[PDB]
Parts: structure tokens; sequence; C-alpha cells
RNA sequence: AAUUGAAGAGUUUGAUCAUGGCUCAGAUUGAACGCUGGCGGCAGGCCUAACACAUGCAAGUCGAACGGUAACAGGAAGAAGCUUGCUUCUUUGCUGACGAGUGGCGGACGGGUGAGUAAUGUCUGGGAAACUGCCUGAUGGAGGGGGAUAACUACUGGAAACGGUAGCUAAUACCGCAUAACGUCGCAAGACCAAAGAGGGGGACCUUCGGGCCUCUUGCCAUCGGAUGUGCCCAGAUGGGAUUAGCUAGUAGGUGGGGUAACGGCUCACCUAGGCGACGAUCCCUAGCUGGUCUGAGAGGAUGACCAGCCACACUGGAACUGAGACACGGUCCAGACUCCUACGGGAGGCAGCAGUGGGGAAUAUUGCACAAUGGGCGCAAGCCUGAUGCAGCCAUGCCGCGUGUAUGAAGAAGGCCUUCGGGUUGUAAAGUACUUUCAGCGGGGAGGAAGGGAGUAAAGUUAAUACCUUUGCUCAUUGACGUUACCCGCAGAAGAAGCACCGGCUAACUCCGUGCCAGCAGCCGCGGUAAUACGGAGGGUGCAAGCGUUAAUCGGAAUUACUGGGCGUAAAGCGCACGCAGGCGGUUUGUUAAGUCAGAUGUGAAAUCCCCGGGCUCAACCUGGGAACUGCAUCUGAUACUGGCAA
């Protein structure tokens, strides 16, 4: 299985995710095959906090590839734009 | 981590009034400048070529009230910088916060406006910066909170302000104690003196 | 097309076999040199048609016995 | 060792049981095939084949001989009988 | 925008210039030691004994696969004190559930260590002869039977570990039978090969009135794809030694048989007599490799702790079994060393998982909290497990930030030290006076990491169905280990908060006293044999600062291995002289090629790190967005001056 997991990679309290594309027996911030996004929960109340490849989540889950639940939730926040 | 001594003795071994007390009187008048830096002071020293490259850093650092390794990254950052490291060094050494304090007159030395600056006294752009060597940018505003506002020391250093030159990179306003950092210091606008080639040299070696 | 290479055949004697010497022009890492550097093969060829001395173009293909992973496609230049 | 290693220790023992057992019926009919290849046999070999042929397949759809093995060994087996035959 | 980048000095001499070694000034570290030590943020923490390990946890899950009931709580029925209205006891898996068992999946991931391995490894680039559980797409099937075996019961062996015998029962366990392709074999003709159900709900019909039947969800099987992962091959590169020059008989190749998922001496029989090697084989010493890190102007040199990719190992030596995957860290078997239990017959164990011990060492941490987040396993889900992970504890081990106040203050106080006894210096220093409260202390307030998950609706889809299920909105309670959190406000008062090295030259900073070739210092030069700026103390100063010194180690300086970037008449250095093979280099003109060379394109050069421009933590360290870079390799397209090939 690939799935499409946040991978923590911030400093201690103060995650900062990025979201990537792994076969899943790997570790957490181990081995991918290509990041695709990231996702920050604070970043500060600015612009963004979380930007996030589309085209090619809709790749890898053309392929086969499963998502995790938040980002299931990330795409069920940036929907189309909002 | 400050130096928390005798100041004139710094300002005496320079040689030069490194304005650590500028406070109320005129010209120091109760120094004995370029006498004795300590018991054998009356001897001129016949300095080396180590001894003047040092020396001047070490008039910059009491200046500005720095310590080596502070200062040694701002060596490094101002080499890192594209411009003239010389330049580039006093330019981060103006962006202080405490020197910008000191510039604007709200105190009268440049460890009083690090008191100020360190016992949050002093906002930037409205949110309260408690920390002495806060890299001011341009087009900024830093003033004193209502706390500290109206207590003597800062009215008694806005008097001691109109002694001094009124520096050109400012909006000095004194009437709502707030000021404005418009752009980075010239290297013609300040001091004329201190000659930093000098530690370029002294950090290139 | 294919990738090949060409070299000589450095010697003979093997049943539907031969051995072929690749000379690639390397310059030194450090000097600065450009320097000649062999490269042997255990090559293959159905009916051993080439002999000592020759030149030969080669290709790349399955394993065919411990080393040989290479084989003849045109012999060229066998000139004594 | 104290966990759920102990029933994979007595179910790995029970499909060794198992496996051994259709693993050595499966050779004993290839045996039957190329020992009748052995004689000059070419009915008799065919006879042998057809009686190997389902038990490889099916050995190979039940997940212990992997069926590129079966495949090798009828391929194998067929050239023997027209090289016979 | 992404390379703004280079320092010397001391010492050979009576002096000189050159050569030349030694040594110092810098940066760095998984550091240790000595003296000292306030706070915080972010990181790091057995480098040695891959030594031996007490104790506790580190891998379980699913009843929506199955027989079932060991508990827990209900339900039904019976009997009793009977307060005829509530308790007590009993039969029933009837139910929510669930010990043990069968079965499915996971225990091959995650986590540790660096022993071995110098090339069955790693890095970079190509390739062909492959397998791939879970995940996804497509096409179809999912029919009909059988024999068992746990658990259970009854005996029974054994001190225990663990068994044995006889019966009973189920399944998505196991086995046939049918079915058969765009599947396997075969040139074809033909031959042959699989499967498993479970759950939610329901109108009518049929009920042996248990349920058939309909629908949905999920699972099973076969084939072809995809993705991911893995296996295999080639070329180049990746330590030191020639005071290691020969090594190799399954060895090198061929044919045929066997074997593997797959090529292959992988294996065997036969045939040939090869193969490797001075472009360094073989042997020996050392070593995990890389992205990177440190130093450097650079080229290089050293190194490969944390973080990440790959390999190898799991007490030691070997072997396979199960499985999609292992020749398996918390599996099996054997053997060995050690430790332990024993009834002496036999048994048991494996921290290089996380804590922790003993030992070793100059040296390195808690037998903590939580699954709240992120991820993993199982499960339809709820949820269960997770020493991964998040956090907390200890440690100045590093980096970064802040503090120990601020202004005024000459009687230039006293006291210390020096003094040519005039004074000088400590020194605006202190005291005095006037202000400020960072951080620590005390008391209140209080984000964010929280997205999901659960329970009701409403709509749509499906359907016979307004059920059930799925999706989308809406509403309602909720979910934080850290954590008396970050941060904000208020209180009292300068109140709790400065050392360490050095002062002859190099090298910033000087006098007095004690000692008298002693005591001792020292990195080099060298000081000390009575007025020592070098020893020990004092005053004074200098440098750094919660650090500072010493020691060890690396690079620099060192152009003292010189590719950039050195030399050889006399300083070290021209073979005693020639001939000459391999090697290196090669006059001149034209044509062709285009291998080197150059230009462009494409694929790759993992992410992090370095660099640049920005963004967030009050700033910084730190985290992070985009780019540049990764100086390379391969392929294709061109150019043809130079070099090479070929022809004249």
């Amino acid at each position: 299985m690939v799935t499409i997991r946040l991978a923590r990679h911030g400093a201690k309290k103060r995650p900062f995710y990025q979201v990537v594309v792994a076969d899943s027996r790997n570790a957490r911030n181990g081995r991918f095959i290509e990041r695709v996004g990231f996702f920050n929960p604070i970043a500060s109340e600015k612009e963004e906090g979380t930007r996030l490849d589309l085209d090619r989540i809709a790749h890898w889950v053309g392929q086969g590839a499963t998502i995790s639940d938040r980002v299931a939730a990330l795409i069920k926040e940036v929907n189309k734009a909002a | 981590a400050r130096y928390l001594g005798p100041k004139l003795k710094l300002s005496r071994r320079e040689g030069t009034d490194l304005f650590l007390k500028s406070g109320v009187r005129a010209i120091d008048t109760k120094c004995k400048i370029e006498q004795a830096p300590g018991q054998h002071g009356a001897r001129k020293p016949r300095l080396s070529d180590y001894g003047v490259q040092l020396r001047e850093k070490q008039k910059v650092r009491r200046i500005y009230g720095v310590l080596e390794r502070q200062f040694r990254n701002y060596y490094k950052e101002a080499a890192r910088l594209k411009g003239n490291t010389g330049e580039n060094l006093l330019a981060l050494l103006e962006g202080r916060l405490d020197n910008v304090v000191y510039r604007m007159g709200f105190g009268a030395t440049r460890a009083e406006a690090r008191q100020l600056v360190s016992h949050k006294a002093i906002m930037v752009n409205g949110r309260v910066v408690n920390i002495a060597s806060y890299q001011v940018s341009p087009n900024d505003v830093v003033s004193i909170r209502e706390k500290a506002k109206k207590q003597s020391r800062v009215k008694a250093a806005l008097e001691l302000a109109e002694q001094r030159e009124k520096p050109t990179w400012l909006e000095v306003d004194a009437g709502k104690m707030e000021g404005t950092f418009k752009r980075k210091p010239e290297r013609s606008d300040l001091s004329a003196d201190i000659n930093e080639h000098l530690i370029v040299e002294l950090y290139s070696k | 097309k294919i990738r090949t290479l060409q070299g000589r055949v450095v010697s003979d004697k093997m049943e539907k076999s031969i051995v072929v010497a690749i000379e690639r022009f390397v310059k030194h890492p450090i000097y600065g040199k450009f320097i000649k550097r062999t490269t042997k093969l255990h090559v293959h060829d159905e009916n051993n048609e080439c002999g000592i001395g020759d030149v030969v173009e080669i290709r790349e293909c399955r394993p065919l016995s411990k080393t040989k992973s290479w084989t003849l496609v045109r012999v060229v230049e066998k000139a004594v | 060792n104290i966990k759920s290693a102990k029933k994979r220790a007595i179910q790995s023992e029970k499909a060794r049981k198992h496996n051994a057992s259709r693993r050595s019926m499966m050779r004993t009919f290839i045996k039957k095939v190329y020992a009748a290849i052995e004689a000059g046999d070419k009915a008799a070999a065919q006879k042998a084949f057809n009686e190997m042929q389902p038990i490889v397949d099916r050995q190979a759809a039940k997940g212990l001989i992997h069926k590129n093995k079966a495949a090798r060994h009828k391929a194998n087996l067929t050239a023997q009988i027209n090289k016979l035959a």
C-alpha cells in the first residue's frame, strides 16, 4: 500500500507536517516516493497554513494510493479553492 | 553577559569619549581622561599593529555594549550580506533596538536605553519587545508603552536629546514619545572616526 | 538504436566465446591528463567467427555464463 | 517465547506436515514420468504425464509450487517425450 | 540574488641572506578534566566491553470466519424468605460481550547495533531473464459434496517443561468433484488447472414455520494491467602495503540433464584448456558505504556522531520450516560457551528494543507520563495494541537569547598597593541621592497543538421499500500526556544572581614583595646562581564571560608532497653510461570520421544540509516556502578549430 500521509518535521512543541506519498510500511519521517504539499497547524493567521498539490494527489489515488484521515481532512478543507 | 563595571575606565583606555555617561552634565570634567587607564596609565603604550586593530574592535563593542560572540556573529552576517562589510557591520550595530532607543533620546545612555528595552517599556509596531538586540527594520515605529511613559528618566533623556546632533535617519518626535526608523544609516551619517577596516582585518586573520 | 561498444580481441581460445579489450580515454581527476584505460570483457559469439587481433562491436545482453553479459554484433577490421 | 509466536510455531508445524506430504506426492508423480522416459516407452510416459499434469497444476494453484515451476516441469517433460516419440 | 576571496610570527648566526625543520596565533568536537555557575529556547548525550545481564514494559488484533461460555452485566423460566412486591438461589449463550481454542491477518514493519565485509557491499548510470501480501482498474466466475481435527470430556505419563491414549464437534481450516478462459503446456490438435462465506434490513410468497426469497455492504477465486516493494546483471568510481608476483581444476568456456520466481558453474555428467594478473591479480593490515560534517580562498585534506537512503548482524557456529516476503532481534531445530531450575530422569534462557543494573573506561541520562497529535498493526467500525512517536526528568555537552540593575555622585572619603613621600592609583569605583523591575519568587487570567470520533435529523444515491447502507449539509454533548503550558496582568523590593585565564617576545596587558641553578615555570625562544615585567604572593591591568582554561583529535597556517602550487652545480635531490620493449609525446598538407573537445536538449543526480530571496517563533538559535546548487552520468541533436582514428 502506498499512502498519502503526514510526516512530522517542525521543532518541539511546534510541528510542521509535510504531506508525502510513501510506501506505507516505511517509517513516518523516512523514505517517501514524493512529497506533495505541507500542513502547518499554526503558521500564523496570515495567508496559507497549508498548500497541497491536488493534481499529484489525484494521480496517486488514480494509481491506488490510500489517504490517511488528516490528508482527507485537508483535502476536505482546501476543497477546490476553500 | 553585559559589562557591569566602571564605565569611564573603558572610555579612558580608548582615549576617546565613548558616550558611556552622557547623563546630566557636560563634557566629562571628572574622568582624568587620557591620563591613567590603570596604575601605569601615565606611560605611553607604543602600541603594536595587533594592538591598534584590537583596540579599534574594543572601541566599537564598548560603545554599543556588545560582547564578543555576538559581535563576531554580526561580523559573519555583515560579511555574507552584499556590499561593504565595514558599513554593513555598522548598519547591523545601528539597527539594534537599544541603540535606536538611545538615538531617539528615550534613554540618556545606551545602558539606560537597554534597561528601558529590557524592562518591557518599549513597543515596536505596537508589540512589546523585551530584547536588546532586536533588529529594527526600516519604516518601523518604536515607542514607549503607557506604563513607563511620563516616568522621569525618559523625560530627562529627551531633555538631553537636544544637546546631541539629531540623527537624519529617524523621526525623533518627543511629543507623542514615538519614533520611526525610516532608513538604514549611511556610513557617512554616523561618527566619522571609527575605522571599520581595522575590525574587518582583525576578524580576517 | 542500441548502445554498443567497440574493442579489439585480446584472446581467442575458448569454445564459442571471445574476450575484448575496450579503450576508454578518461581525464585524471586530480592531474587533468587524458589517460588511456582498458576494460576487458568476456564476450559471447555463436560460431566463433572472430579471431585474435580483430576489432569488434559488442552489445550487452542477459548473462550467458559467469561474467559474460556481452555479445557481438559486427566484426570489423580483422586485418593481420 | 510467550506470545502469539507459539501459535505460529504450531501452525507452521502443521502446515509443514501437510505441505511435505503434498510435495512428496507431486515429486513421486514426476519421478513416474521421467522414470518411464529412462526406458524407451512413449505411450507409458505419456500416460504418466497425463497422470502428473492435473496434480502439478493443482499444487500450483493451491500455492505450494508457484506455477512457473509447474510450467517448467511439464515443458521439460514434453520435450523429453518428443525427444523420444 | 544564489562562491565579496587568500595576513603571518618565533627559533640555526658575531651578524647576513637563502634553504630547512620545529613551534605558536584560527576554526572545530558525540569530548574529558580543573576552577566557577543565574534563567530560558533549540539541539545532543556508552566514541570503550558486538562484555554479562536482575526486574518491568517493547506485538498484537478480529466473534461482522467457527465450535463455544471461563468470567462480568442483563433476559426468560422455576423455587424460597415472601415487604403479593422486592430480594435470594437455580436451568437456559437467550443478549451485550468474552478467558481458553481453531482460523484470517500482522509478528520480514517499526526500533537497535557496526561485529563482519575492500567488494556477493555502497554510490552513479544503464539493462533483462523476474516475483510482488495489503492497495487500484478491467473482464468473468462464486456450482455441488466429503473426511477430519483442536477446544471439550474421560483416563493417563512426568518434579517441572511438556506430553500420551480413546471418544465428540465447527468453520472463510483441509480435500475431492463439476466448471475453464484473451491462463499453463503444446507448432497445432488437444490436455489440464480455482473458489468462501459473513453481516445489516425487509414488502409479498414458501416455511421441515430455524430460515428460505429480495436488496445492499463486505469477503473468495481466475486472468490481464497499474502502483509499490524486492531479486538479478553490466560499466565506472569507492583504503593502505610489492619488504605480498604469480593466482585459479567448477577453475574459464561449450553441449546436454537438473534447479530457481528469474539469467547464470547455480548444480551434475561429458568435452575443450582456458580464466585472472604489474591498468596490481593473489595474499596481508584496516574498514560498514553514501547524502553529508569539520577545515580550506580554492583545489584539496580529515571524517562519516545526530538526521536520512542502502547493506550487514541479533549470545556463538550451522540449518531449514511457515509465508507474498525471512533462511526470521522479542519464531523453530541442532551444536557450543555461560547462567539458572531439578525429585538428578530432564528442563529453561538470550536488552546490539526502552528504562535499568554489574563491569570496562577520562567519559555519557529516568527502572517517568501518554497514546492527545503524526504514523503503524488488526478490525466494517467502535476500539485494542504501539519503549515507534509526542512529551517530561538529569547533564553548561553545544548553539543562541536575556539577566546580575540604571542615572547621578569628588569629601577625588576610608582602606589596599606604589611613591623621587610632593603625591599617584584603585576610582564615579563605593557610600550618599534619585529611578527601573527583565528573569527568578508570589498571586490571578489564559491561547494553540483538535482534526476527527459519537448521537440525532434533512436531502441525494441504491432499492420492491419512505428499511439498512453510503455521501453531503445541520444540530447536540464531548476528545490534551505535556500542563500550576506559551503568553498576558498585578505584587514587593536592587532586592536572589560573576567567574576563569593571562600580563618577557610571539601576544592585548606592569610594578612591589618573597625566593636565590632552589622552590619552581614553559607551546617555542628560554627564565631562576640577591635589586626576577618569565618562579610564588599582592596591587594594577588585559582578554573572554555563565562561562573560562588545560588536555586529546582534525584541517589551516604548511607553497613542509607543490593539480592549482616547489625543487635537483654547491643546501636533500641527475641512475656510472648507453641500447631498447610496454608507456608518454610527436613535423607538414588535403579529404573523411567526430572518439576526446565544445554547444544545446532530455532523463536522472532522493529529502534534509550548504547558498540566495522571503515567511513564523518578542529576536536569535530554530523551523519553514520558493529558487539556485548537486561541479556528475547516460542518451539524442549539432559544430569541426585543436587532439585522436582512417586514406593520400
